[PDB]
């Protein structure tokens, strides 16, 4: 019973759970959308992107503010 | 006026790239795998 509960809560199928997989080189890939909340990169964490691809940092009806102390770079919907 | 007479002769008066290197940003190389044949083995035993 508890093994079925473990199988079902992570929603594991014959291929595996519909969340992620561990690529054998260590590359933690994911499979769908992610809501990471706050993020605090500590050590050697350069937010990049895939080759021949464009980072698309969009705020869905929300501003984007690059802040540092007083300095602000605010990209709102119309300013 | 002879006082402001000026003489001049010849003399010898003789007085772009862009590049930045980051460290790394490689993507998911060798993007292919499957989880059926091993699943078939471990569910066929
Ligand atoms: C961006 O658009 C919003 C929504 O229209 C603006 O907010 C209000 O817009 C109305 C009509 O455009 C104005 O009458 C109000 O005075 C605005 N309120 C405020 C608090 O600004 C907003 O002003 C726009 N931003 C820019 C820079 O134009
Ligand atoms: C040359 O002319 C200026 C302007 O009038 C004058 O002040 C100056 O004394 C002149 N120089 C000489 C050597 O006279």
């Amino acid at each position: 019973i508890i093994t079925l509960v473990i199988w079902a809560v992570i929603r594991i199928g014959p291929n595996g759970c519909d969340s992620m997989e561990f690529h054998e080189s260590g590359l933690l890939r994911f499979k769908q959308v992610s809501d990471m909340g706050v993020i605090h990169p500590l050590y050697k964490s350069t937010v990049g992107g895939r080759r021949n691809e464009n980072l698309v940092i969009t705020g869905n009806n929300q501003p984007i503010v690059f802040q540092q102390g007083t300095t602000k770079l605010s990209v709102e919907k119309n300013k | 006026d002879w006082c402001n007479v000026s003489l001049v002769d010849t003399s010898v008066p003789e007085p772009g790239i862009l590049e930045h290197d980051p460290f790394f940003c490689p993507p998911t190389e060798a993007t292919a795998r499957d989880f059926l044949a091993d699943a078939l083995v471990t569910l066929l035993v």
